[PDB]
């Protein structure tokens, strides 16, 4: 299953990265009652909240974040949203290692480095979700943008496990 | 009428989602640090 594992890792990395940039770029993270200028149903993202019913259909402005040191640190991280963006870079760095993996067969650390990048990126997503949820709370529903980030975490962990498996079996074959 | 799946009421649905995410993350990391090391294996 050596061929399918590499194809799974290469396909999975592209799926995890593409879902991440769409989740960050799009603004359907949360459905809430608010104003995009009375208040109406709105769909909120990481940077913009926009109403989806009423006379202001589709028109919207940037989300303000700053309206208590612990609250300031949570708001600063949430306003910057570095963790979801950090997960985008780690997928990008992890994808490059997998692409460069099929070039340098002699160096077996490049594929393991990709595995660490995918595993580390998933930890940046769950910490990004907790920061986003905690700041949101401090009725609603989650759109497909939030679930894209949730599904980008599961795929990143699965590809990381497969990437580590590929490296481990290579050292097992070298030891044999 | 106690609705079905009411035993999950004490913890909000946000916690239940993040517990599954935390469980998957811990399992992968524990496997990563215990299997990737030549000295350990």
């Amino acid at each position: 299953d050596r061929g399918i594992q590499m194809l799974i890792t290469t396909v999975g990395a592209f799926a995890a990265f593409s879902l991440m940039t769409i989740a960050v770029g799009t603004d359907y993270w949360l459905y809430s009652r608010g104003v995009c200028r009375e208040e109406v149903m709105t769909h909120s993202g990481l940077w913009r909240t926009c109403c989806l019913e009423g006379a202001f259909r589709g028109v919207c402005k940037k989300i303000d974040h700053f309206p208590d040191t612990a609250e300031y640190l949570l708001r600063a991280v949430r306003a910057s949203s570095v963790f979801p963006i950090l997960s985008v870079t780690l997928l990008f760095f992890g994808g490059l290692c997998v692409a460069a993996s099929e070039f340098h067969r002699s160096r077996h650390s490049v594929i393991l480095s990709a595995g660490i990048f995918f595993v580390s990126a998933g930890l940046s997503n769950i910490i990004g979700i907790i920061v986003y949820i905690s700041a949101n709370a401090g009725s609603y529903s989650y759109g497909w943008s939030f679930y894209f980030g949730a599904f980008s975490f599961i795929i990143a962990e699965i590809v990381g496990v497969v990437a580590v498996h590929i490296y481990i079996e290579k050292h097992q074959q070298l030891r044999a | 009428k106690p609705g079905v799946f009411s035993f999950l009421d004490p913890l909000a649905y946000e916690i239940w989602m993040c517990i599954v995410f935390a469980y998957i993350g811990v399992s992968v990391v524990l496997f990563l640090v215990s299997r990737f090391s030549p000295y350990e294996w």
